[PDB]
């Protein structure tokens, strides 16, 4: 049949429902907005998970189960994935460079000055401290968990991953409760704008990538990776490092010197 | 480029009513609109 | 069956397929605006009614005509069709999100309709500045589905993008270098590069705006710190790549068209040719507050302005001469695809010179918000990157379809809508250089003149469109189908006859190393 | 009183078409000085420079809106 | 104020407009010049039979259609930066104006001795006086002295307008919680109209701008009345 | 910089484990003490409704519009100040 | 498998060139009417 | 947990013409069959909504 | 306004063990106010909460360089 090493993908019905999930949460949002209904955004929330779901077990069964991904496909993952995450990087320097255009240039309407008149930043030497030390360590012992996979061991590599998904609960549930003490708000002009959407998209993303890491744990309590082949948990292992990164330029930018 | 014959050649005539059934069916709905321009700018 | 194929599809041709089709019913909605924008300003005084039901009608044109009509024909439509072929790769990297990429875009249309169904509609320009979108000025859900429709628009060329670089860098015979890719293949895998770092700022902007408008935020509230003008950074961040996006799968057209009809096995200065789009790219990049030189900057930062965007004119005329180059010593085919491709040449050259006009920040202050930019950017869109997009249709609609169209009429075609697109907006600069702004439903009567002669232009153009359906049509009911073409050894689309069958090189090329 | 006063002369640190910090700044400097004239026993004329220049620069629903929020106490302001 | 079939730049009412006139006539030459070379030799390469379709080597060609490019833009940069910097120049003003954005129509402040403001509104078309401007006469003129270097400050009070004037060579936008400065010298008396250049929703194309320039020794009668 | 730590030969599982444990899971309980030293609540601060904060330029879409989605009574006034 | 050649490879049926006129006219028609149909839409609801 | 992968590579590798979104077996219909109608049901109904959201109300 | 001064009180824009700054910014603030005054023809009085905190912080060799300094238009500071 074919002599190329490529994957032709049998017909899908997931982007076209991942498609009209997108539209689903989109006029969701805006009926939630304007006229006082969640329906639609609920109805849209369940069937982006849902394709989600087939999509990617679609993609375990194409791999693990039948055997299409060739180096030259996993080579090809390789490369969409570290272009997503440029697209995501790129998605959070917005973000920065708002921050930092309101916060050099203070209008008057804050003071003049920054933080602005009224606003008490958290101490960055507390929670956000104990935060930056954990994602670190969580970025150490997902290495240890790679290492261990590609030396074969299953024991150490389960390990290592659960301390990891350990950490990114525990940011998780710090950041919350976190949201929960400050006494500032996004309603608090340009500093809660900046703070809780920047800070926001990157809980999201560390929830993203905590749930990314669960799906490896599990796959690998199910013995699907080689010690070779584990494109899925390099994947999930880029992402996280990519949330850890963008966490060190929040805590030093938001927290520490727009304090 | 080269090409076999028409497997179905379109006439001069043929070619007559497939180019004004395309015209009026972007002139006319356009048309009906425009000319009741008035009438909604007072409904 | 056709359920399978065509809604659940994972193949590049009828994804290129779906995004033609879908981009040319977008043309068409995307030209009954601009005739309903071209009626108010006919004649002096009101036709429809005041400057929100017009400025509706005018940034609905321009959301149509860039992200439903432009970018899905040129990289959905042509990029899927032609990419895989010109490598000879059996499809694209990710068959399946390639088909999410297209089935985004008929939800993101319907979010754009519904934007101007809801309330009084999203007049605001397509560019979105706050505080006229904000929820005061433009209270209600229009300025929302907007800014949604643009989220998924914005998804699905990020995607898109992630699928045509990883391709064009993964997918290519093992001996074929990025300097043996055909120069569509480059102009396609570069616009991909600027879509993939562009759209998530202009994701963020309009993000921000969507929580100012809706949980309190103040990003671009001056009673809050924030500030209007921010937004319009992160906005045209954006959109000054965007336009080299619009234009660059334009270019690798072009190039392919001039080199095929001037008989030629290649373009001329292949790799000045890389060189210059790679060039453009980048330097689209760092020029975007050129589309701010009266917000009030600081004179050392229009002056860097004004140079930075000047010298992207250089690698430009690199192109534009290669071209000139590469019909030089030709056996010219005076065919329709041809004619479209001249005229581009000359039309986009006058268009850009006057976006060099524009780039001098002094000269900009007067010029500004007034229809010599209009006139600017209809030159290169209207007349490069449509001249392009219509050049590529009629040179490669036998290889989809498998059937010729009537050169005759396709030359008819091309003449009407040259006199049109120049009777409608030549004269556009001289209403620019003596002051009518843009956005404006009615006009001093000083303007009368050349806004009658420009509307009359856009009636032309609008025969020129409703000839295009009937020569589709003739093609379609007169079934020629192909034979051969001429110069296959250096245009590789062609080999696997027209249309190619659904799976195209299952048993890759050939090519060795020595 | 060394005056003539016609409008407010160029500041160098106010180079820019952005002019709102200058009106800012003299807005802040008339009533930092009006406070200490007040409250230390002197005379406001001696402020009198920085009420002209702001007075000529400053909107004035910016000035209303700012004298409204020192009187409730709103002003982000040092004064 | 533009008349009918007008190709052009309004006539220069300042020094800085006339300057922008003959830059523009200096880039509009190149403009045309490059425009009828490539219009030129487009139809030079279709006009032959002779054919050449071999490789042809680029590099040294290449070199001519860098640098010369690169020249002429330097020969436009050159007169538009020096410009650029004039426009900037210190000007020591004798009177600042502000003026403040609304929807739809424009205020006025004169805040140097006197606290004078006043609102300026389109004249509705059928309140126009035999002879006046559709679209835009208005009510409450600014009046401003000639021959005087003048401090513009421009600001909105709700969402973005843009201060015009072509005559003058002026635009500059109108920003809520931004304070922006333009200088305005007038070399003649007389009426100079200018509209809203930034979309700012029903009523843009009808909040137009008119200044009334007068002599100084007029100007002062003026804001003197206004006691 | 080589930090101070100083091992190598092989970079490899056990290694990294060594990092884990020795390293970092130890500085995370470090900063978690830190952290529930300087815990406890702070003073709230007079109530100023300052106009460049509880911004309200349309209701949120829960509750009653005028609460943000993670209010805190005890810290968070509203446009009129502090809950009872 | 799927159909392969000219008039197959998309998703409208070429097989009548008047059943095809028909769906082309409304395809086209319906794009290019509907603009004019939301400025009704727009001018009659107020 | 023991290493049951050769037997999802048997069936998944089983010659019976599905394709891999429904090769698991029924439970995949099922699936299937919620969320297309989910995603139709809400797209139907988003329509509605438009309709509703188009004229004056309330 | 009345005095009663004893010594100069905390100042919580200088918390720390260093205070040169203290030192530093009362001496600028006297003397900027007293130009102010000599000026406008008002009274050097206003300043003198200024003057009697940097007295009591200054080391008088730093104060008589600073004078010094200011006489012969080598001040670095801006008066
Ligand atoms: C044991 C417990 C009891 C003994 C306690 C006695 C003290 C009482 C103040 C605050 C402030 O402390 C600091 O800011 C500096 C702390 C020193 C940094 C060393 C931390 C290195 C963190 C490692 C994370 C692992 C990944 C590393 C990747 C390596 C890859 C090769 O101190 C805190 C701690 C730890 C910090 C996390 C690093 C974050 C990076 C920021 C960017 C008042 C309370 C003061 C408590 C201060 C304690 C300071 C101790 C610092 C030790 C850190 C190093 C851990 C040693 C290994
Ligand atoms: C295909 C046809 C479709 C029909 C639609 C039209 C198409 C356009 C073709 C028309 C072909 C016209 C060739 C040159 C037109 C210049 C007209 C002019 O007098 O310009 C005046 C200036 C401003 O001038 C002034 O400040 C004062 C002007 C009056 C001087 C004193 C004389 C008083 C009487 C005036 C008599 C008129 C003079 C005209 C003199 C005329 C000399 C040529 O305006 C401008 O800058 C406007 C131009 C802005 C940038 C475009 C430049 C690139 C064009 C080069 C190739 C043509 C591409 C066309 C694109 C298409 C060309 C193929
Ligand atoms: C395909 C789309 C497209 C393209 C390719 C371009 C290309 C360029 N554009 Fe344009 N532009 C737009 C679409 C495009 N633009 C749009 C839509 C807007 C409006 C946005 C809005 O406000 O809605 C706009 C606005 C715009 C402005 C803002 C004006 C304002 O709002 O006041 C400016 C200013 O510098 C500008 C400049 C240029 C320049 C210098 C180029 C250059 O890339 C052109 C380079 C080409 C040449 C110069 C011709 C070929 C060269 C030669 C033959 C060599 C010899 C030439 C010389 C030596 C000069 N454009
Ligand atoms: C690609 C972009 C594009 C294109 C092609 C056009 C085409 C046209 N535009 Fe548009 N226009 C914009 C983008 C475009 N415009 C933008 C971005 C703005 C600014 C918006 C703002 O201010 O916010 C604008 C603004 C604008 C204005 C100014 C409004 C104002 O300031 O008040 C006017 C006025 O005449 C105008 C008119 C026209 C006309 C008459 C055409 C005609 O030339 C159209 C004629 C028809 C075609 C060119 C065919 C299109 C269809 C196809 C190519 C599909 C063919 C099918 C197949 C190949 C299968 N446009
Ligand atoms: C466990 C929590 C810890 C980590 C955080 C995790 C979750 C964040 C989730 C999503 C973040 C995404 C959107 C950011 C929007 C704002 C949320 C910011 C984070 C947040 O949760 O902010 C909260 C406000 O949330 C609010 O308004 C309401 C938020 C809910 C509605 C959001 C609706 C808008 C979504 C728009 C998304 C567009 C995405 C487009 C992407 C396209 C890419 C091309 C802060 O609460 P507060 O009470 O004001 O102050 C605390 C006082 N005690
Ligand atoms: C506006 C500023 C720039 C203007 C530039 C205009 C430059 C024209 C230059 C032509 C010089 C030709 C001399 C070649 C020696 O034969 C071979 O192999 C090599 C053949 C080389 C063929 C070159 C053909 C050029 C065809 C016209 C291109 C115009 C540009
Ligand atoms: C070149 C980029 C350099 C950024 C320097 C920012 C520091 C500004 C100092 C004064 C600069 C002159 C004004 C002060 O103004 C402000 O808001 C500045 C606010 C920040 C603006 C950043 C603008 C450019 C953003 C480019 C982002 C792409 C990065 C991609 C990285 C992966
Ligand atoms: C509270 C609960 C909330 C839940 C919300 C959930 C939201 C997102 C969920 C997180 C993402 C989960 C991704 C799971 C992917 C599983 C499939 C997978 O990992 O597939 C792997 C391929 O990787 C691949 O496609 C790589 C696939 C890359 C997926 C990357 C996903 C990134 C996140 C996208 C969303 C971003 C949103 C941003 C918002 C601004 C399969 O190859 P291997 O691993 O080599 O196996 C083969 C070997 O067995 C052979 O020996
Ligand atoms: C306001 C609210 C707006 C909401 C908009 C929401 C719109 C989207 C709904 C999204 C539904 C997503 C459903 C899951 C998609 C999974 C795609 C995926 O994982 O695609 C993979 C490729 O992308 C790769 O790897 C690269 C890595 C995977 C990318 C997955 C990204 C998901 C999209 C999130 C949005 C990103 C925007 C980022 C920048 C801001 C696999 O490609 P396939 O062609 O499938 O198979 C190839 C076979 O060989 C595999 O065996
Ligand atoms: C900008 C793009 C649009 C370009 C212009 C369109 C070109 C004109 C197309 C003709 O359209 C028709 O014109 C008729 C008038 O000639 C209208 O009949 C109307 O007028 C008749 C006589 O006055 C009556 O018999 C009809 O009932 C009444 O509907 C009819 O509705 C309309 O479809
Ligand atoms: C426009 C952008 C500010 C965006 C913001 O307000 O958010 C600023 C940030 C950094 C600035 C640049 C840097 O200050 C470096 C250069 C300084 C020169 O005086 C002007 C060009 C110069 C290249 C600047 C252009 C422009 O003002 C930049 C790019
Ligand atoms: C070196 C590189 C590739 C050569 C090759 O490997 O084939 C070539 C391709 C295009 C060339 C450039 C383009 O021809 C444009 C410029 C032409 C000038 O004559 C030299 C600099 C100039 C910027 C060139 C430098 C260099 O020779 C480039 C960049
Ligand atoms: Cu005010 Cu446009
Ligand atoms: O944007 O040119
Ligand atoms: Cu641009
Ligand atoms: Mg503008
Ligand atoms: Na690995
Ligand atoms: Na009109």
């Amino acid at each position: 049949h074919q002599t190329h090493a490529y994957h032709m993908v049998n017909p899908s019905p997931w982007p076209l429902t991942g498609a009209l999930s997108a539209l689903l949460m989109t006029s969701g949002l805006t009926m939630w907005f304007h006229f006082n209904s969640m329906t639609l955004l609920m109805i849209g929330l369940t069937t982006n998970m849902l394709t989600m779901y087939q999509w990617w077990r679609d993609v375990i069964r194409e791999s693990t189960f039948q055997g299409h991904h060739t180096p030259a496909v996993q080579k090809g993952l390789r490369y969409g994935m570290i272009l997503f995450i440029i697209s995501e990087v790129l998605f959070f320097t917005g973000f920065f460079w708002a921050f930092y255009h309101s916060s050099l240039a203070p209008t008057p309407e804050l003071g003049g000055c920054w933080p602005p008149t009224g606003i008490h930043p958290l101490n960055p030497l507390e929670v956000p401290l104990l935060n930056t030390s954990v994602l670190l360590a969580s970025g150490v012992s997902i290495t240890w968990a790679h290492h261990s996979l590609m030396e074969g061991d299953r024991k150490h590599m389960l390990q290592a991953l659960f301390i990891t998904i350990t950490l990114g609960v525990y940011f998780t549930l710090l950041q919350a409760s976190e949201y929960y003490e400050a006494p500032f708000t996004i309603s608090d002009g340009v500093y809660g704008s900046t703070f809780f959407v920047a800070t926001g998209f990157h809980g999201l993303h560390v929830i993203i990538g905590s749930t990314f890491l669960i799906v490896c744990f599990f796959r690998q309590l199910k013995f699907h990776f080689t010690s070779n082949h584990h494109f899925g948990f390099e994947a999930a292992a880029w992402y996280w490092h990519f949330v850890d990164v963008v966490w060190l330029f929040l805590y030093v930018s938001i927290y520490w010197w727009g304090s | 480029i080269t090409a076999k014959p028409a497997k179905t050649p379109t006439s001069p005539k043929e070619q007559a009513i497939g180019l004004s059934v395309t015209f009026l069916s972007f002139l006319l709905p356009a048309g009906w609109v425009l000319y009741h321009l008035d009438n909604y700018k007072k409904s | 069956m056709f359920i399978n194929r065509w809604l659940f599809s994972t193949n590049h041709k009828d994804i290129g397929t779906l995004y033609l089709l879908f981009g040319a019913w977008a043309g068409m909605v995307g030209t009954a605006l601009s005739l309903l924008i071209r009626a108010e300003l006919g004649q002096p005084g009101t036709l429809l009614g005041d400057d929100q039901i017009y400025n509706v009608v005018v940034t609905a044109h321009a959301f149509v005509m860039i992200f439903f009509m432009v970018m899905p024909i040129m990289i959905g439509g042509f990029g899927n069709w032609l990419v895989p072929l010109m490598i000879g790769a059996p499809d694209m990297a990710f068959p399946r999100m390639n088909n999410m990429s297209f089935w985004l875009l008929p939800p993101s249309f319907l979010l754009l309709l519904a934007s101007s169904m809801v309330e009084a509609g999203a007049g605001t320009g397509w560019t979105v500045y706050p505080p006229l979108a904000g929820n005061l000025a433009h209270a209600g859900a229009s300025v929302d589905l907007t800014i949604f429709s643009l989220h998924l628009a914005g998804v699905s060329s990020i995607l898109g993008a992630i699928n045509f670089i990883t391709t064009i860098i993964n997918m290519k015979p093992p001996a074929m270098s990025q300097y043996q890719t055909p120069l569509f293949v480059w102009s396609v895998m570069i616009t991909a590069v600027l879509l993939l770092l562009s759209l998530p700022v202009l994701a963020a902007g309009i993000t921000m705006l969507l929580t100012d408008r809706n949980l309190n935020t103040t990003f671009f509230d001056p009673a809050g710190g924030g500030d209007p003008i921010l937004y319009q950074h992160l906005f045209w961040f954006f959109g000054h790549p965007e336009v080299y996006i619009l234009i660059l799968p334009g270019f690798g057209m072009i190039s392919h068209i001039v080199t095929y009809y001037s008989g030629k096995k290649e373009p001329f200065g292949y790799m000045g040719m890389v060189w210059a789009m790679m060039s453009i790219g980048f330097l689209g990049f760092i020029v975007w507050a050129h589309h701010m030189f009266t917000v009030g900057m600081d004179v050392d930062t229009r002056a860097y302005f004004t140079s930075a965007t000047m010298i992207i004119a250089i690698p430009t005329g690199v192109k534009v001469f290669s071209w000139l180059a590469t019909l030089h010593g030709g056996n010219i085919k005076w065919s329709p695809a041809m004619m479209w491709a001249l005229g581009f040449i000359f039309l986009f050259t006058v268009g850009g010179l006057t976006g060099i006009v524009l780039a001098n920040s002094s000269l900009d202050i007067v010029l500004h918000d007034t229809y010599y930019v209009v006139a600017h950017f209809h030159y290169v869109l209207s007349m490069g990157a449509v001249f392009a997009i219509m050049g590529g249709f009629v040179h490669w609609f036998p290889l989809f379809s498998g059937y010729t169209l009537n050169d005759t009429w396709a030359k008819i075609h091309f003449a009407i809508m040259f006199v049109g697109v120049n009777m409608t907006f030549f004269p556009q600069h001289f209403l620019g250089l003596s002051g009518m702004p843009r956005r404006y439903s009615d006009y001093p009567d000083a303007y009368t003149m050349w806004n009658t002669i420009s509307s009359m232009g856009s009636f032309i153009s609008l025969t020129a469109v409703m000839l295009m359906v009937f020569i589709i049509w003739e093609a379609f009911a007169s079934k020629r189908e192909v034979l051969t073409v001429d110069l296959t050894t250096t245009n590789l689309e062609w080999l696997n006859g027209c249309p190619p069958p659904y799976h195209t090189f299952e048993e890759p090329t050939y090519v060795n190393l020595k | 009183k060394i005056k003539n006063y016609q409008t407010a002369p160029f500041d160098s640190r106010f180079p820019n078409q952005n002019q709102t910090r200058n009106c800012w700044q003299n807005y802040l400097d008339f009533h930092r000085c009006e406070k200490a004239m007040t409250a230390k026993g002197g005379d406001v004329s001696v402020c009198e420079w920085y009420r002209r220049v702001y007075k000529s620069l400053c909107p004035i629903s910016w000035v209303s809106t700012w004298d409204d929020r020192r009187a409730e106490g709103t002003f982000p302001g040092k004064i | 104020m533009a008349y009918p079939m007008q190709l052009g730049f309004q006539d220069a009412t300042s020094p800085i407009m006339e300057e922008l006139l003959h830059f523009h006539d200096h880039t509009l030459m190149i403009v045309f010049l490059i425009s009828s070379l490539v219009l030129y030799i487009i139809s030079l390469m279709l006009t032959t039979k002779l054919t050449h379709t071999s490789t042809m080597d680029a590099q040294e060609v290449e070199t001519i259609w860098t640098i010369l490019p690169a020249i002429i833009l330097i020969l436009i940069a050159l007169p538009s930066l020096r410009i650029l910097y004039m426009m900037d120049e210190i000007n020591n003003p004798s009177l600042t104006v502000k003026t403040m954005g609304h929807q739809w129509y424009w205020s006025y402040e004169y805040t140097d001795y006197e606290d004078l403001s006043f609102d300026s509104y389109m004249i509705p078309t059928s309140e126009l006086k035999p002879g006046e401007l559709r679209l835009l006469e208005v009510d409450n003129r600014v009046v401003l002295p000639m021959e005087m270097t003048i401090r513009m400050l421009v600001s909105s009070e709700d969402v973005l307008h843009s201060w015009a004037v072509p005559s003058l060579g002026l635009k500059t936008d109108a920003i809520p919680g931004r304070l922006n400065q333009t200088t305005l010298m007038s070399s003649r008396p007389g009426l100079y109209y200018g509209q809203c250049s930034e979309i700012c929703g029903s009523n843009h194309s009808f909040m137009p701008i008119v200044l009334e320039l007068v002599p100084l020794k007029y100007f002062e009668k003026w804001s003197a009345s206004m006691l | 910089a080589s930090a101070a730590k100083g091992d190598h030969g092989g970079t490899g599982a056990r290694t990294w484990r060594f990092l884990t444990f020795g390293l970092a899971l130890p500085s995370v309980a470090l900063c978690t003490l830190n952290s529930w030293l300087h815990s406890g609540h702070r003073e709230r601060p007079a109530f100023i409704p300052y106009h460049h904060l509880r911004i309200r330029t349309k209701p949120f879409s829960w509750g009653d519009g005028n609460h943000t989605f993670f209010h805190n009574p005890r810290v968070n006034p509203l446009p009129t100040g502090y809950e009872k | 498998h799927y159909e392969e050649g000219p008039g197959k490879n998309i998703p409208f049926s070429v097989e009548n060139k008047w059943r095809l006129l028909a769906m082309m006219t409304l395809f086209f028609g319906s794009g290019f009417a509907a603009p004019f149909f939301i400025v009704r839409h727009q001018l009659l609801k107020k | 947990f023991e290493n049951r992968v050769a037997e999802k590579q048997k069936l998944f590798q089983e010659d019976n013409g599905l394709p891999v979104h429904l090769k698991g077996g029924a439970t995949d219909n099922i699936l299937y069959r919620v969320t297309m109608t989910l995603c139709l049901g809400g797209t139907l109904y988003s329509l509605y909504c438009l309709g509703w959201a188009s004229f004056p109300h309330k």
